[PDB]
């Protein structure tokens, strides 16, 4: 129901 | 009937009302 | 340039519908077309019509003579003894081409009266007034009339237009092609308590003189095709969007709060699609209708979308919010690029399907994150390589057979198999991602904005198609607009991935030369398989060495096999320094497993998925473990999970367990690591030291600190440990002991997870977690040890299975009194009873599933019960159950259920062509040939499903089991 | 290759000649551990001259 992709740890910028 | 009795499946006339609607709200 | 295949040009069409009778399932109406002949001596005018009884036709208020014949009603003659499928496919393609409006043809042939020939030679207007009647439609308009008494608005009866592609001929006579654009005037005289939703904007709503009926007048000034015109008449609850005020949402009665919560996100979808493209939404209104017994889950017409009510959820329902959200998003993407910009031929359909799927993927990227985007792209690519290696290949943009490796003709959308249609849309959006890879994303959005801007300057003119054909896109126009905005042409990429119909297969293996410090890759292609083709372009490879991550481009010509790339130092093993990753960060790695002589940690062939490929790389197991742990790409973590199943060493168990414990890993990687850890644990029995896999980890993550066997009370507010918590016992139940039976330590753990479940404290529902608990109980069932075919009775039941059977009986009976959101526990319990019947535990009796597959049940229960009956008639070779299923295909009220029964009977067939079965009569061949020929003549999706079933059962040649 | 058994403290003596000799591409082709090294066949007799200083 939300983002749930830990994007700040895989693509930090 | 004594061991594992199942309530028989009855058809609804409008099944989305008993499926989709929340009962505790 | 667009030149019409029709000798006339249609300007305006009036569709008036009166007397919608719900008791008799009947509509009456007329249709008035305004055509301009482009060639003199027009004589006959050929229109499209199915199922409508044509009463009278008047051309310019003069009585004209029409003749009707539909060759697609009975495709081959009844007295032809042919029984091969290639004959039927050619005859069906010829029959569909004989009613095709994309040629000059059509089903209703009207003869122009003689006195109008001096009006038609000097090219002046003709106004054709047909009045018709649908007596009891088997297609097109679907009447959902419940059997509660009361008025038709009090019982909840409604009509909606169903079908796919050009299926508007099924409810009024038209020119049912996507290339005949005209303006529209739509009047519907419905009951006073009902509302009629259609395309355009509602100009007025007048009462009738008795005030018992009212007429809805719609006008559509944007020139759309007849195939984009829809209708939904019912007692709908109206809800104006509180954010965007031209958007109205219609639901069935008593479902207004679900509609309020569900359609509350749609303004963000509107804002996204209007800011990546720079055109505003082209239509003046937007209407979302939610209905019962829908054809597809989401249909998109001009200025209107028709969804099923099964998408409506409340605020406390998770695991359904993203699915409904993305259904709304792809309906809006098709509003932009399937309904406003239309198709010039049946070729150039890949352009529209690709642009719709590509901008919907951009929406998914922004909304759910880049990691969910990469996971979705990888699952679509795996889907297409599985389908294309299975059967032939999908050919985007064929030239008119061009694809003769497959049992249907690809000249028309209504002869395609449904799986081919799904894979067509899937491959179209992946090829559009490839065009974005060659020509950057901002130039791609500029292409789409140029197409939309040409269409919207075209959409406001009044000239009858002098300029209205700029709203139709083609392949040559799309490539020319790409070449206009970028200066590069993509003709090699178009020639390889569109015109050629194949995917590539890569087999890679490396060797590190220590002397010259090089990495010798060895990439060979399998190009002799039936689905494959040969790749000769460039190929990116990413090598992670101790000095960092380096990309290399390899030129893979036909005679190429060995590619020597250079390697860097190994001075980050001399000092302990951090090894820099693919992104800017750097981590501490345990280099004890690495080779002493090689610096390279892992290799990835084609990391960005820049070709339609299937890679089979041969790394070492420590390289797969390093790629699972320290990679910053989710598709590489998924492929390392997939490749670690072949290496059951305890270092791989440590790698997957460290992935499972790790938050800030993407959650769908941990959900895969559960099943990979279960498979590895099953393979290293008689070596496993401590408890079963993931149990201690479950008690560490999700149970109480003071009580290890009592689970914590449910708080599902994190949405990543909720998914991991509901997927971990399902994988944990696939554990097996040395005796091939599930251990009683994991089964007891699952039963204690079921008993101590308390959900009185979270703001979310528990139906999916409990349904997954039933799925975990079903996974633990091993086949029973029947002796001398002993009858399975209650006393000789397994002591393990009696607890499982008690739990699923309790769950199903409690669902009968307190139902779940979409009867998810009914579906899970029916699936588990079929699991217990598939092994020798419960008697193999289909009567329970036959009672759950009746008409009055919810559609998820129906398809689960019918899946159980299809599995039963495959295993027990039942003749009467197959006749039951074929009868249910012939006469069921819901056509989605008929399509699903044909689909499930194709996926899990009762016999294949190789098998000798008792169910290989001439009677079954005659029944299925009659089902292809007649019987399925009203749907275009049941007929392709019957063709698929006949192909799966009897093959392309003459049925063998025949005189 | 040519298996050569040596001393752990003497293994790095042949590695310094690898980074100094410009005859071939690389002297040591595979360094097994601390008491086993490999070599293109040609420098055992030449190494015997360096024993006077070792």
């Amino acid at each position: 129901p939300w983002n749930l992709s830990n994007d700040e740890y895989y693509y930090p910028k | 009937v004594s061991t594992f009795p199942l309530i028989a499946a009855r058809p609804f006339t409008i099944p989305y009302l008993t499926a989709l609607l929340p009962s505790e709200l | 340039g667009f030149e019409s295949p029709r000798p006339y040009k249609l300007t305006h069409q009036v569709v008036c519908i009166n007397n919608i009778n719900f008791q008799r399932k009947s509509v009456v109406g007329f249709v008035e077309l305004t055509i301009f002949p482009t060639v003199a001596n027009l004589n006959r005018i050929k229109l499209n019509s199915k199922q409508c009884r044509i009463y009278r036709v008047r051309i310019n208020d003069l009585e004209a003579a029409f003749i009707y014949n539909d060759p697609t009603l009975e495709v081959c003659h009844s007295e032809s003894k042919q029984r091969n499928l290639n004959y039927f496919s050619n005859a069906y393609a010829a029959a569909v081409s004989a009613v095709d409006p994309d040629a000059g043809n059509g089903e209703l042939c009207i003869k122009v009266p003689s006195e109008l020939w001096k009006h038609v030679d000097e090219l002046k207007v003709l106004k054709i007034h047909i009045n018709f009647s649908l007596d009891q439609p088997k297609g097109g308009l679907h009447f959902v009339v419940p059997s509660v008494e009361g008025s038709m608005a009090e019982r909840g009866a409604h009509v909606f237009s169903c079908g796919y592609q050009n299926s508007t001929r099924f409810w009024f006579p038209c020119v049912d092609s996507y290339s005949e654009l005209c303006t529209w005037k739509l009047e519907f005289t419905v009951d006073a308590a009902m509302v009629a939703v259609s395309n355009g904007d509602l100009v007025e709503t007048v009462y009738t003189h008795d005030m018992r009926k009212k007429t809805f007048h719609y006008m559509l000034t944007i020139p759309t095709a007849a195939s984009n015109i829809s209708l939904a008449i019912g007692p709908f609850e109206i809800l104006v969007d509180p954010y965007m005020h031209e958007v109205t949402h219609f639901c069935l009665p008593q479902l207004l709060p679900l509609l309020k919560h569900t359609t509350s996100y749609l303004h963000e979808v509107f804002e996204f699609y209007e800011e990546i493209l720079t055109c505003r939404y082209p239509y003046s209104c937007f209407k979302t209708v939610f209905i019962d017994e829908a054809y597809v889950e989401v249909a998109a017409y001009a200025s209107m979308s028709i969804f099923s009510t099964n998408l409506l959820h409340s605020a406390m329902i998770i695991d359904e919010t993203p699915l409904t959200r993305r259904c709304l998003a792809q309906s809006l993407a098709q509003q932009f690029f399937g309904c406003f910009i239309s198709r010039m031929s049946w070729s150039d359909e890949w352009v529209l399907k690709g642009i719709s799927g590509y901008i919907y993927g951009l929406w998914m990227k922004k909304t759910f994150g880049v990691n969910e985007y990469r996971h979705w792209i990888k699952e679509e690519l795996d889907k297409i390589v599985a389908y294309e290696l299975k059967t032939g290949g999908v050919l985007l943009h064929p030239i008119f057979n061009p694809a003769s490796h497959l049992h249907f003709s690809i000249k028309h959308p209504h002869t395609l198999s449904w799986e081919y249609y799904s894979m067509f849309q899937c491959k179209a959006h992946l090829v559009m991602r490839l065009i974005e890879n060659r020509i950057s994303m901002e130039f791609m959005l500029q292409v789409f904005n140029k197409l939309l801007s040409l269409a919207s300057t075209a959409s406001s003119q009044k000239f009858q198609s002098h300029m209205w054909s700029q709203m139709l896109v083609s392949t040559s126009g799309f490539l020319k607009s790409i070449s206009n905005v970028s200066g590069k042409d993509i003709q090699p990429l178009i020639k390889q991935w569109v015109d050629q119909s194949g995917v590539v297969k890569f087999y890679g293996s490396f060797a590190f030369n220590r002397k010259r410090n090089v990495l010798e890759l060895e990439i060979k292609q399998d190009y002799t398989s039936p689905g494959t083709q040969k790749y000769v372009g460039p190929l990116k490879v990413t090598v992670q060495e101790l000095d960092g991550s380096f990309n290399h481009t390899l030129q893979i010509e036909e005679n190429s096999l060995k590619h020597d790339i250079p390697c860097h130092s190994k001075s980050r093993r001399n000092k302990k320094k951090k090894i820099p990753l693919m992104n800017g960060e750097e981590v501490d790695m345990d280099l004890s497993a690495m080779d002493a002589d090689s610096p390279l940690l892992w290799i990835r062939i084609d990391p960005d998925m820049s070709v339609l490929r299937k890679v089979e790389f041969e790394q070492a197991d420590f390289m797969w473990q390093y790629q699972l742990r320290y990679e910053r790409d989710v598709v590489a973590q998924q492929e390392s999970i997939l490749a670690l199943e072949k290496f059951p060493t305890p270092a791989s168990r440590l790698a997957l367990t460290d992935i499972l414990e790790q938050e800030q890993c993407f959650y769908r990687v941990r959900m895969s690591a559960c099943f990979c850890l279960a498979k590895i644990a099953n393979s290293m029995v008689s070596t496993w030291t401590g408890p079963p896999a993931m149990k201690s980890l479950f008690t560490r993550m999700f149970c109480c600190k003071s009580c290890p066997n009592i689970v914590k009370t449910n708080n599902f507010m994190s949405f990543q440990s909720y998914f991991l918590q509901k997927t971990m016992p399902v994988a944990m139940a696939l554990l097996r002991d040395v005796h091939n039976l599930c251990p009683k330590e994991v089964l007891t753990f699952i039963l204690d997870l079921i008993k101590y479940n308390d959900n009185r404290k979270n703001k979310f529902s528990d139906n999916y977690y409990r349904a997954e608990m039933i799925d975990a109980l079903a996974n633990s069932v091993t086949p029973a040890v029947s002796v001398n075919n002993e009858v399975r009775t209650l006393d000789n039941l397994n002591p393990d299975v009696r607890l499982i059977l008690e739990e699923i009986t309790r769950f199903l009976n409690m669902e009968k009194l307190l139902p779940s959101y979409r009867h998810t526990i009914t579906v899970s319990c029916l699936r588990a009873i079929r699991v217990l019947q598939k092994n020798g535990h419960v008697p193999s009796d289909p009567a329970l599933f036959k009672s759950y597959a009746e008409y009055g049940h919810f559609v998820d229960i129906r398809i689960a019960a019918l899946e159980a009956v299809v599995d039963y008639t495959k295993v027990d070779r039942s003749y009467e159950e197959l006749q039951w299923l074929l009868n249910m295909i012939q006469n069921d009220p819901v056509p989605y259920v008929r399509h699903k029964i044909l689909n499930m009977l194709t996926k899990n067939p009762p016999f294949t062509k190789n098998m000798e079965s008792p169910l290989c009569n001439e009677a079954l061949v005659d029944q299925l040939w009659k089902l292809m020929n007649s019987g399925t003549s009203h749907d275009w999706r049941l007929r392709c499903g019957a063709v698929d079933l006949y192909f799966t059962l009897f093959g392309l040649s003459r049925p063998s089991c025949l005189p | 290759g040519v298996l050569i058994e040596c001393d752990p403290a003497m293994k790095q003596f042949l590695l310094y000649l690898d980074e100094s000799n410009a005859l071939g591409k690389k002297f040591i082709i595979q360094d097994i551990d601390d008491t086993h090294v490999f070599v293109i066949a040609e420098l055992v007799n030449v190494l015997q001259e360096r024993v006077g200083e070792l």
